[PDB]
RNA sequence: GGCCAUAACUGAAAAGGGGCAACAGAGAACCUGGGUUAUAUUCCAAAAAGAAAUUGCAUGUGG
RNA sequence: UUGCCACUCAGAACUGCUUACGGCGGGGAAUCCAACUGUAUAAUUAAAACAUAGGUUUGU
């Protein structure tokens, strides 16, 4: 699994066509994004409110 | 100053009778001393088998001897080559 | 007479031994003299050799072991 | 409460081959084989066998689908011979043709 | 004396390890970005392969190129030799710098020689490959 | 009875050479048309140790002449041959310590090893540790050259046989005492399965003609006939001369 | 009549016929979590309980 | 310059058994034989026999 270090290239591999689900998560310290390909998942861990905003449409 | 008298062999102790361990005594502190190499210059050869000599300093393997670097017969082999090559040439 | 053209070469300045060294001394060209034992391998006792007669240098060969020696200051 | 393991796979003997022992999210200490750390890439064994820097000791998986570039460096005889053994070769693959067309050619 | 500049060495030691190059200017001692004697020097990272006298044509071309490197090389990370290629150390030897943006259009003159040079029969020895 | 031990050998089935650890037969380089009308050179770079054998072993490697590989050539080691020697084998070859240059073209008085007695065998006489054959003399009308083999027997060869020059490496092995039954072992057990060698008079009258008897003797003399059958040809076979000189 | 493409059937050098023989040698792409009366590094189905590696063939974004 | 993370030995007195799991060589003097470790009559023989290193011989 690898972890995407990144808000533009996150959101362009994680709005492929992949994309068996998006779980979104809730955890103490952090909001983690795991998009789920084919073959990894990619997640973007983030500290901020940008975790509501991305949430309701990615 | 330990073990005054038999050395290397004292690795024995009372067996194997005084005089074979004596002649063997000769031939095991030649195989385990280091010799020199004409190439390198310093002290190198160890006997990493019977009959092979290698120079860790120099990383070249020499051939020959069973028990020291050089038969003292190929001492005179080895002259007798260029004895009958330059005196055989000019 | 190795060991005295080569004594008061010591009484000289700035004594020099080594392959890798007495290399440093052509590029930079002052090096005297160089010495070359008799006792090294016919390469680099071919390649400063290469050296001597492409700087038109002085040779030497007459057998802490001393492999070879380039000295910028005589004597 | 000290458990003891089990060679989980169908080789339960101790050979060099196997070599297995870690304890487990589940707590359940349970011992893995490990790879057999090959040595990595040498000289050859005439020329002073020695490892090569700047390369790797990839199995033969890893190095099957690894780049090249972890194999090898990027000079001449890269990944077969260290700086040494390439700074040697090229003065006597010089040094040998300068004695020759000089020693060969003096024959007018 | 020994490493004039217009004289052709060997690049030991690095990536281009066996390869032919002219050094076109030589230093003695920099400050800090250059310890080491400083020969800057112009060669072959394309040789150009065997003229095959058989399908003259543009693949003459393709198969006779001479790509060029530029290094300020070690002294120590040489190997001079008898030989010369008289490139101009007074004419090219100077509008061949080394600074940035230079390096873009001073290696594709020293090129542009080797070029003209070995399509034109000068050395024929600098051009061939150095087998070891 | 039954049969002997040394009869019961030449089955070869438990007592058959090892050689698992050992080298390719080593001998010397084929006598092909670049070993007679010219020399090669060739460089030696390892020397290996075979399993049952006093002698070094020498890896040479030659180029193919023919092929483009580089072919190589497991010799015996000539004392003093050292790795990266530049071997010469031919016809114009230099005669340094090492060297196989044919064997009428040695000088006389000369010292070589590795002799070989017919013309391309690849070498067999002279060819244990420390073993060499002194060249006598040669007959360059009839082309054949005496040379004296490392046993005092010397004999006549052709003069165009191929011998190495010095003497063959791990001299002076069999000097050093071995003081003890397991250092014998582990001599034979790269060697082939003869030991140890219990006494035919140590044995029942069934399994060998010495055996039997309330005493430990040899009941008729040792000294067998030349042509005795085998079975019977045990002990000092067709002695001529007989017990300390 | 050539852009381009599969295919046929030839036949380019290339010495050393095949073939077995190792469930301890070599080699070998998977790891935890859990829901059987008895199987699980084998089973779990879609918030695959998950997470990987990997071989084959494919379409296509990178030159 | 005296702060914090070590159980090994040494000695002192103190007291008390001259009574204390387990495990753990009897020793010396000789003579004989075999030099030695070794092997070996599975199911009565472990030896002083075999082996052995060493020595010599023979053939080639
Ligand atoms: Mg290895
Ligand atoms: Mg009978
Ligand atoms: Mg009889």
């Amino acid at each position: 699994p690898r972890e995407i270090k990144t808000l533009k290239e996150f959101l362009a591999i994680c709005s492929r066509k992949d994309a068996r689900c998006v779980k979104v998560k809730h955890n103490p310290s952090a909001t983690k994004f795991k998009v789920r390909c084919s073959r990894y998942l990619y997640t973007l861990v983030v500290n901020d409110k940008k975790k509501a905003d991305k949430i309701e449409r990615s | 100053k330990r073990t005054v008298k038999m050395g290397v062999m004292g690795r024995y102790g009372t067996r194997y009778g005084a005089n074979p361990r004596k002649r063997a005594k000769k031939l095991e502190v030649s195989q385990h001393a280091k010799h020199f190499c004409s190439f390198c210059g310093k002290f190198a050869f160890r006997r990493k088998a019977v009959g092979i000599w290698r120079c860790d300093g120099c990383s070249k393997t020499v051939a020959g001897g069973a028990y020291t670097l050089s038969t003292p017969n190929n001492s005179t082999v080895r002259s007798t080559v260029r004895r009958l090559r330059e005196l055989a040439k000019i | 007479t190795i060991n005295a053209k080569l004594q008061l070469v010591m009484k000289s300045g700035k004594y020099v031994l080594g392959t890798q060294q007495a290399l440093t001394t052509l590029r930079q060209g002052r090096s005297k003299l160089i010495v070359i034992s008799n006792n090294c391998p016919p390469i680099r006792r071919a390649e400063v050799e290469y050296y001597c007669t492409l700087s038109k240098t002085p040779i030497h060969h007459y057998s802490f072991r001393t492999c070879v020696l380039s000295v910028t200051n005589v004597g | 409460s000290c458990p003891r393991v089990q060679y989980r796979r169908r080789m339960h003997y101790a050979t060099r081959g196997n070599r297995m022992m870690v304890r487990t999210p589940g707590n359940k200490l349970v011992m893995q084989k490990r790879a057999k750390r090959s040595q990595g890439i040498h000289t050859p064994w005439v020329l002073g066998h020695k490892r090569l820097g700047g390369t790797k000791a990839l199995r033969h998986i890893d190095a099957r689908l690894a780049s090249r570039h972890e194999k090898s460096v990027s000079r001449a005889y890269g990944g077969v011979l260290s700086h040494d053994q390439v700074r040697d070769r090229v003065v006597r693959a010089f040094l040998v043709e300068e004695q020759r067309i000089v020693k060969q050619a003096l024959k007018e | 004396k020994f490493l004039k500049p217009g004289k052709v060495v060997i690049v030991t030691a690095g990536r281009y390890a066996g390869h032919k190059a002219v050094i076109v200017q030589n230093s003695d001692i920099a400050t800090k970005e250059r310890p080491y004697g400083r020969a800057l020097l112009a060669g072959i990272k394309k040789y150009p392969k065997k003229v095959v006298r058989g399908m003259s044509k543009q693949t003459i071309a393709r198969r006779s190129q001479v790509g060029v490197f530029l290094r300020v090389v070690n002294h120590k990370h040489f190997l001079p030799t008898r030989y010369n290629v008289d490139m101009s150390k007074e004419l090219r030897g100077k509008i061949n710098v080394s600074d940035a943006s230079k390096r873009s259009r001073s290696k594709r003159l020293v090129r542009h020689v080797f070029q003209a040079r070995y399509n034109a029969g000068s050395s024929m020895w600098f051009f061939q490959r150095l087998r070891f | 009875g039954k049969t002997v031990l040394s009869c019961r050998k030449g089955n070869g089935s438990v007592y058959q050479v090892h050689g698992h650890k050992r080298l390719g037969p080593a001998k010397l380089r084929i006598l092909d048309y670049a070993e007679r009308h010219g020399y090669m050179r060739g460089v030696v770079k390892s020397i290996e140790h075979e399993a049952g054998r006093g002698a070094a072993l020498a890896r040479v490697e030659f180029r193919h002449p023919y092929k483009f590989r580089r072919v190589k050539e497991l010799m015996v080691a000539p004392e003093g041959m050292f790795t990266g020697q530049s071997v010469f084998c031919g016809q114009k070859a230099p005669l340094a310590i090492g060297n196989v240059l044919p064997l009428g073209q040695i000088t006389e008085g000369c010292i070589v090893c590795n002799v070989e007695a017919k013309p391309g065998d690849r070498g067999t006489l002279a060819r244990a540790s420390g073993d060499y054959c002194i060249i006598i003399s040669h007959n360059h009308e009839t082309g054949r050259t005496r040379l004296k083999l490392p046993s005092g027997q010397k004999k006549s060869v052709p003069s165009t046989s191929r011998a190495m020059i010095g003497i063959i490496s791990g001299g002076g092995r069999i000097e050093k005492p071995v003081l003890k039954a397991g250092n014998s072992f582990y001599r034979f057990r790269g060697k082939r399965n003869c030991w140890p060698k219990v006494r035919g008079v140590a044995r029942n009258p069934v399994e060998h003609p010495h055996g039997g008897g309330n005493h430990q003797h040899i009941g008729h003399p040792s000294t067998v006939s030349r042509h005795s059958p085998p079975g019977q040809k045990v002990g000092l076979i067709a002695a001529r001369r007989t017990g300390r000189i």
